[PDB]
């Protein structure tokens, strides 16, 4: 879907 | 011999993806949705200074010593009607670990001196947004051995075992130290080390253990 981001 | 290429993209809108697709069709380049050991190029969305957000594709591209390049590579190559040199568009950094750390270049040049060579890593308990086997692949790509259970570390003086946990995905992670002597660190130790392509000191990532 949408790729997760790692803050 | 042959040119070898297979591309993924990361953080692109559907419109931006369609320019990648046009570029890939023009130059006969494979484009896939998932990253694999075949992937040679990760095309990241970036700002004008080639800084990106950290996604699983970013981490895996660096870990594999792939070309991790700005989407500007595609747009500029369309304009110039030829495939431009990747070195001119290489990602320089990210919004977490620094805007100009040059992790991607470091990794591409360092495959004969991998950051976790000589380490044995257990990726322990639940993870979010990143399946356990992908974190395990990431550390293996960076030269670590992976263990599945604490018991199966082993053995004498020079090791070195490391337990990685994601506390906010979980109590139990405070009592690991009573069982084994391995340092227990957050997942950020792995991610920060991979993005920088530099094995970070454990100290600030250690999860305090119950005596």
């Amino acid at each position: 879907a949408c790729s997760p981001q790692f803050g | 011999v042959n040119k070898r290429m297979s591309m993924v993209v990361s953080g692109l809108t559907p419109e931006e993806f369609m320019l990648v697709y046009k570029f890939a069709r023009k130059h006969h380049i494979t484009l896939t949705n998932l990253i694999t050991e075949e992937t040679t190029h990760v095309v990241m969305k970036t700002d004008a200074e080639f800084v990106c957000e950290r996604t699983l594709k970013y981490f895996l591209g660096i870990a594999g010593g792939k070309w991790v390049v700005s989407y500007f590579w595609v747009t500029q190559s369309i304009k110039e009607r030829k495939m431009l040199n990747e070195h001119d568009f290489e990602v320089r950094g990210d919004v977490v670990n620094g805007r100009n750390h040059q992790g991607p270049k470091r990794a591409r040049e360092s495959q004969d001196r991998k950051i976790f060579r000589g380490l044995e890593i257990c990726c322990y308990g639940p993870f979010t947004n990143m399946p356990t086997d992908q974190l395990e692949w990431m550390v293996q790509l960076c030269g670590a051995s992976v263990v599945k259970e604490l018991s199966s570390f082993t053995l004498g003086t020079g090791v070195h075992p490391i337990v990685v946990v994601q506390p906010d995905a979980w109590n139990g992670f405070h009592a690991i130290g009573q069982m084994c002597e391995a340092p227990v660190v957050t997942r950020e130790w792995v991610l920060d080390s991979v993005a920088l392509y530099q094995c970070q000191e454990l100290d600030t990532y250690l999860i305090p253990q119950i005596p």
